């Protein structure tokens, strides 16, 4: 789930 | 890349003779400059830290491994507290279940989430503060 956060944050960071 | 460029006159500022090698006296002169005032043990021990051939200076092949390293910590560090501010939305330094649920679902229950704070939550305040976020993040 620590995981889920790394993987999302790569995707939608620098919004 | 072109970055190699600003390394080179990062170096420039150290390297105060241009003999090509930095050393503990310039480094001195350096932090100084600075507003530091470090011990000449402090400065032999932060030399000592990046000479990887041991000759005792600091050539522009030991700066350059050095600052490279530091770059890519200094990336991390930034990534991590940008997606730390992006949790604690209330800006109060601590992230709460509420603020992680919110976070979590974009559909964990109070309990679940509880859960993950305490797993995370080093100090015990039932908050995640920088300091454990990072610990969670990187370990
Ligand atoms: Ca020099
Ligand atoms: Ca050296
Ligand atoms: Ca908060
Ligand atoms: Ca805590």
């Amino acid at each position: 789930e620590v995981c889920a956060i790394k993987i999302q944050r790569a995707y939608r960071r620098h919004l | 890349e072109e970055q190699i460029a600003e390394f080179k006159e990062a170096f420039s500022l150290f390297d105060k003779d241009g003999d090509g090698t930095i050393t503990t006296k310039e480094l001195g002169t350096v932090m100084r400059s600075l507003g530091q005032n470090p011990t000449e043990a402090e400065l032999q021990d932060m030399i000592n830290e990046v000479d990887a051939d041991g000759n005792g200076t600091i050539d522009f092949p030991e700066f350059l491994t050095m600052m490279a390293r530091k770059m890519k910590d200094t990336d991390s560090e930034e990534e991590i507290r940008e997606a730390f501010r992006v949790f604690d939305k209330d800006g109060n330094g601590y992230i709460s279940a509420a603020e992680l649920r919110h976070v979590m679902t974009n559909k964990l229950t109070d309990e679940e989430v509880d859960e993950m704070i305490r797993e995370a939550d080093i100090d015990g305040d039932g908050q995640v503060n920088y300091e454990e976020f990072v610990q969670m993040m990187t370990a």
